[PDB]
């Protein structure tokens, strides 16, 4: 029974202006990943800090990159906070709202999109590379759910009943485009991560 | 002031729209001319053109940045040393602030925005009343009087109503003073002159 929402106008325009860019600096979209992936962290570091049960459903802190050449997908993961299904619904798909408009505010005024990390939307820059996205989830305080986008107007949530399960944190699995393959590459996701996510306080697992 | 606008605009736009601290310590460093009172001065005027064009959002996240220049200038003034010499260390201090930094950082944010606003607004209403100063020029009549303006001033009777108001021809030369005004605010057209 997998439920279907539309996003607020502003984030189907960004998403919109985003797969379809010709933007050559494409790799900037798995530092945004990352530094996402490394902020969940921080929130379930602080959270056990009055709470310290709330590590136990997995206990070990990290980030990991898993290619998966035979399906095109890559799979970005964290042991963060992970989201509930109304997370999911509001996060993704409505309260970006005002950072997507006041990054397309910032398009217009002279900034480029390598800038979108500065406005609280970075998630919405992996439609650079990937014209698909399911983001696999586990909260502590719910369910594991499928939120999914093809970059259009609509969502999915779906209880999640077929992936691996997640002790928890979230999965983002990126279908990449035709011509993004590159990133299936260890070696050049090593460069990438080098190059931009150096300075990452938490283990980054390929 | 001047020129150093038109030298670094993109460059003091650009600080304008980061927010990490990484970020902005590094942009900083790398043009470390940016430092100064003319940008946070630019800074707030772009705010306040960006409210004015109705780019809300986007000039939350340039009074941000304001605060920030505003901040790095203040902490230089403290210490008696140049701010291009002293900004790392607002960063370095930001990063680990106490929560009740944080919270007076966000009130001074905050009660920044709402200043830009009462600018912007002092804008709008400036336009606003052109746009009314020419409405006003628009309904004047022959004489250059407003029908507006001489129906009030008017002795209570006179018509939102034709031979009714001819008998009442009752009154001195105040007469010739209001029916003038009618004639020249377009209230009355003589219908042979």
């Amino acid at each position: 029974a997998s439920e279907t929402f539309e996003f607020q106008a502003e984030i189907t325009q960004l998403m919109s202006l985003i797969i379809n860019t010709v933007y050559s600096n494409k790799e900037i979209f798995l530092r945004e990943l990352i530094s996402n992936a490394s902020d969940a962290l921080d929130k379930i570091r602080y959270k056990s800090l009055s709470d310290p049960k709330q590590l136990e459903t997995e206990p070990d802190l990290f980030i990991r990159i898993t290619p998966k050449p035979e399906q095109k997908v890559l799979e970005i993961r964290d042991s963060g906070i992970g989201m509930t299904k109304a997370e999911l619904i509001n996060n993704l798909g409505t309260i970006a709202k005002s950072g997507t408009k006041a990054f397309m505010e910032a398009l217009s005024a002279g900034a480029d999109v390598s800038m979108i990390g500065q406005f609280g939307v970075g998630f919405y820059s992996l439609f650079l590379v990937a014209d698909r996205v399911q983001v696999i989830s586990k909260s502590n305080d719910d369910e594991q759910y499928i939120w999914e986008s093809n970059a259009g107007g609509s969502f999915t949530v779906t209880l999640d009943e077929v992936n691996e399960r997640i002790g928890r944190g979230t999965i983002l699995r990126l279908f990449l485009k035709d011509d993004q393959l590159e990133y299936l590459e260890e070696k050049r996701i090593k460069e990438v991560i080098k190059r931009h996510s150096e300075f990452v306080a938490y283990p980054i697992q390929l | 002031h001047k020129t150093f606008v038109e030298k670094y605009e993109k460059q003091i736009k650009h600080f304008g729209m980061l927010r990490r601290w990484d970020d902005s310590q590094k942009y900083l460093s790398d043009n470390v001319h940016l430092v100064c009172e003319e940008t946070a001065n630019y800074l707030v005027i772009w705010c306040i053109d960006l409210e004015v064009e109705e780019k809300c959002a986007l000039m939350e996240q340039v009074a941000h940045q304001t605060i920030v220049m505003q901040f790095i200038l203040e902490l230089a003034k403290s210490l008696k040393v140049d701010p291009r010499a002293c900004f790392r260390q607002f960063f370095t201090k930001i990063k680990t602030a106490d929560r009740q930094y944080m919270e007076g950082f966000n009130d001074e944010l905050e009660a920044f925005k709402e200043r830009v606003r009462g600018r912007a607004k002092l804008r709008i209403e400036k336009a606003m009343k052109e746009y009314e100063e020419e409405e006003r020029k628009k309904r004047l009549g022959p004489g250059g009087l407003d029908p507006v303006e001489v129906y009030e001033s008017l002795p209570e009777e006179l018509q939102k109503c034709m031979l009714q108001d001819a008998i009442s021809k009752m009154d001195p030369t105040d007469a010739k003073y209001h029916m003038q005004r009618c004639i020249d605010s377009g209230l009355w057209v003589p219908n042979s002159k």
